[PDB]
RNA sequence: CCUUUAGUCCCUCGAAAUUUGAGGCUAGAGGAGAAAAGUUACCACAGGGAUAACUGGCUUGUGGCGGCCAAGCGUAGCGACGUCGCUUCGGCUCUUCCUAUCAUACCG
RNA sequence: ACUAACCAUCUAGUAGCUGGUUACCGCCGAAGUUUCCCUCAGGAUAGCAGUGUCGACCUUCAGUUUUAUGAGGUAAAGCGAAUGAACUUUAAAUAUGUAAGAAGCCCUUGUUACUUAACUGAACGUGGGUCGAAUGUAUCGACACUAGUGGGCCAUUUUUGGUAAGCAGAACUGGCGAUGCGGGAUGAACCGAA
């Protein structure tokens, strides 16, 4: 996410290379059958290692929070949704991209 | 050979190969032979065999 | 000395138990995520942005409120 | 349930209570008791290493421990054994007090009238 | 090497008095230090320890003397507090 | 004492007028005791346990994810080809071998 | 004020470490393991092997079957039996614990400091009744003493978990370790057979 940040001494030894960073993902909407490239906002839970969640590691089955403002989903209150969970459904390490399905 | 068939062969006096014994048929004895089938050939002898 | 002697001979068994437990935690986490997937698909009721609390209380609250 | 010392008991191991859970090997085993406490009961279970039996002294609770009927046949056999032996002496006819192991069957005839055989096929086509 | 605090080692009476000892695992009452006079006494000892070795005999005496006057002022201040609380 | 859950639209307070928010009630959930205690797939140091270390009919030209279709298996689930959606290093070498052929030969 | 070299001797200095450790034949012959103490490469006990003494004479025992009874009700059949893996009359395959005599079971009335409302129970005593499945048995047990052992590798079956695939861990059994021979052209892990 942020261009420059200062990390705690806990994690100041885990170096994450530039080439392995991703900012967007191909996210599929199950109900409205379409997929749009949506930016990634935050990593919520990596169900393999709590450290990976803190480090932002994107593996298969990882829950991420994405910006769904372009799709224009209308909530029960009549507002337009701006952020929803999405589960990565691929292996970004083997396939040079992130694919997710929206949890809607 | 598993330990269970080993004990039965000792109880039937079948210590070496081509050893023969006479057994009277009985549910006590019938089940014993049925466990040592992969090692024994048995049947009903006639008067000439006896 | 006594405590190290138990750590002496139980060391490898604790290794395998830890691996088994970590795999189990993976299964429960994926189950809870999969349970949320069914609930949203069946019905639900959200706001504009997702809940600010961590992704263990938020899932527990949502699966409880039904 | 009132259990005394020296009685043969059975262990069932139920999952209702997590306290005092024994190992799977000790589950479903029969042994004798050697000490009785308020809640736990100690039993002796001897297990083969390869030939020799080593007596594990484990503790189990009432909800898993139940008595056994292993000896009950033996006491049943001796009581009738006494009864017919005295009974046989009275009238004066011999009686047989050992149990014979299921001798083979003898010869007989089976009639076909009103019981005609039904022919079968390897795979039923009905 | 293990700390004597970790081990339950009894306290020993020496030329330094043990004083009134407190039971283990119980409320050792917090005695707050907030007066300027009480802080001055602690500060003088800290400064003396950091300075360390002084070659001048007179300068060594003055460093010890300022701690003595700090102690005297603190004792006088705490005495006046006791009198005011006891009387009023 | 505050916060969440469901309820009668049961009472009070505030707001706007043609409606709300916060309290209150019913019963579920959170918060021996200033001495210290618990906890972490994290860090630093010290130590301990399993382990010499990897690959051997391996490799090569056509991506992943989701939907539609789909012979079958089966009696909901797996399901290919297509289509849609998102995008240590360099140089030096001689002999021989391989073809996954740059050239020369012949063909479509 | 304070606190190099060579020669001979103490010295055949100190090792848990390296290398070595001398005819033949016969007989008996293993273990690689449970448990406890202790951190300083370890001890004790038990197991395996053997010797001596004593007691019984297949006396008695047994990695076995049968019988009875547990934990597995797991398959199956039916619902023209009821009810509805969680249903049942019945019941699989499969291993598996316990018990099967005179070293035994019940009754009985004398005492007892135990107990009971009580000669009432319990213990201590008395008497009573083909020795109570099969098969095998090249003996069984008790005590004392003595030496070598404290590893594991592979495979079947069951089972826990995981990977794209590998794989990792438990329980039993078997093969190899101390084993020659026949076969698979050859050969730690295969088949036959010692």
């Amino acid at each position: 996410g942020p261009d420059f940040t200062r990390r705690p001494v806990k994690y100041e030894r885990f170096i994450r290379p530039m080439g392995l960073r991703y900012k967007k993902a191909n996210v599929t909407h199950p109900t409205l059958n379409v997929t749009v490239q949506l930016p990634i906002l935050s990593v919520k839970k990596n169900p393999s290692n709590p450290l990976y969640t803190q480090l932002g590691v994107l593996t298969k089955g990882t829950i991420i929070e994405v910006n769904v403002s372009d799709l224009g989903i209308v909530t029960a209150s009549g507002k337009i949704a701006w952020g929803r969970y999405a589960q990565i459904t691929n292996n970004p390490e083997n396939d040079g991209c992130v694919n997710a399905v929206l949890l809607v | 050979i598993p330990p269970k068939p080993r004990k039965i062969l000792q109880l039937l006096r079948l210590r070496q190969i081509n050893n023969g014994v006479f057994v009277k048929v009985t549910k006590a004895t019938a089940e014993m032979i049925k466990i040592v089938e992969p090692w024994v050939a048995y049947g009903y002898p006639n008067l000439k065999s006896v | 000395a006594r405590k190290q002697r138990d750590l002496k001979k139980f060391g490898k068994a604790v290794q395998v138990q830890k691996q088994l437990e970590r795999a189990k935690q993976k299964r429960e986490a994926l189950d809870k995520i999969n349970q949320l997937k069914r609930k949203r698909a069946e019905g639900g009721a959200l706001g504009a942005t997702e809940a600010d609390d961590p992704f263990d209380v938020a899932v527990d609250n949502e699966l409880s409120r039904d | 349930r009132t259990y005394r010392v020296g009685d043969i008991v059975d262990i069932k191991v139920n999952g209702a209570v997590q306290k005092g859970m024994p190992h799977k090997f000790y589950h479903g085993k029969t042994g004798v008791v050697y000490n009785v406490t308020k809640s736990a009961v100690g039993v002796i279970v001897y297990k083969r290493v390869k030939h020799r039996y080593i007596e594990k002294r484990i503790n189990v609770r009432i909800e898993h421990v139940k008595p056994s009927r292993s000896r009950e046949d033996f006491l049943r056999r001796v009581k009738e054994n006494a009864e017919l032996k005295k009974k046989a002496k009275a009238e004066g006819v011999p009686v047989q007090l050992k149990r014979q192991p299921a001798m083979p069957r003898e010869a007989h005839t089976v009639s076909i009238a009103d019981n005609k055989p039904v022919t079968l096929a390897p795979v039923a086509y009905e | 090497v293990y700390s004597e605090k970790e081990l339950g080692i009894p306290q020993l009476n020496t030329v330094t008095p043990v004083g009134v000892t407190k039971p283990k695992g119980k409320k050792k009452g917090k005695v707050f230090v907030d007066d300027r006079e009480s802080m001055n006494t602690i500060l003088a000892m800290v400064e003396a320890e950091k300075q360390g070795q002084i070659e001048s005999k007179i300068m060594r005496a003055r460093q010890l003397e300022e701690i003595r006057e700090a102690r005297r002022i603190e004792a006088e201040k705490k005495e006046a507090e006791r009198k005011a609380l006891l009387e009023n």
